[PDB]
């Protein structure tokens, strides 16, 4: 019984990694935005030069 | 054009700030979970 | 949504500035859906517009 | 900006061009702690 308490604590444990790891504030959504924009304004930079 | 390669300066700096901050956050959420585990298994050591 | 509106502000000020002869506006807009929609290529962008 | 707003007006004045615009707003994105906004202020440094 004290083995399956353990299990659900490891659980968890692992919904709050997850949940931290969504909601910090550098999270993948920010880096799709900044690829997104620096690719823009690198191909008209590009063009520029 | 000194002015914006010093706030591109600026930016790069901020953005291995950000990226440092949230390690560091994440390992003191392994560390603290860690301990948790480890009073679980004394406990079914005692049980043995 | 505030998220789709979101979309809209960073397609707003993206493709502002822009000319239809002087480019495809298919190939302006791809880099904002390929990076609001998480796309991974721009051929992929292309398609699915 | 308000350098860059300062040469837009030389450049305003140089050639006769009152309507003719370069500095957008839309720069600072203050939902993604303002970054990358050297990059947009260099493209429309190149374009004027």
């Amino acid at each position: 019984v004290l083995q399956k308490t353990g299990l659900k604590t490891q659980q968890e444990q692992t919904q709050a990694q997850l949940a931290f790891l969504q909601r910090k504030f550098s999270n993948q959504a920010l880096y799709n935005w900044l690829r997104g924009r620096l690719a823009a304004i690198y191909f008209q930079f590009y063009d520029l030069v | 054009r000194s002015m914006v390669t010093q706030l591109i300066q600026f930016g790069s700096t901020l953005q291995n700030i950000i990226e440092r901050q949230d390690a560091e956050s994440l390992n003191a959420l392994l560390q603290n979970q860690a301990k948790e585990l480890i009073l679980t298994t004394l406990s079914i050591q005692d049980k043995t | 949504t505030p998220e789709i509106q979101n979309l809209l502000d960073t397609v707003y000020n993206g493709l502002q500035n822009f000319d239809k002869n002087k480019t495809k506006l298919l190939a302006a807009i791809a880099p904002y859906i390929a990076a609001t929609l998480q796309l991974p290529s721009e051929n992929v962008a292309h398609s699915i517009l | 900006v308000a350098r860059c707003l300062m040469a837009e007006q030389a450049y305003r004045w140089e050639t006769n061009d009152s309507s003719a615009r370069f500095i957008k707003p839309g720069a600072w994105q203050g939902t993604y702690a303002g970054l990358l906004a050297g990059e947009t202020l260099m493209l429309n440094l190149a374009q004027m």
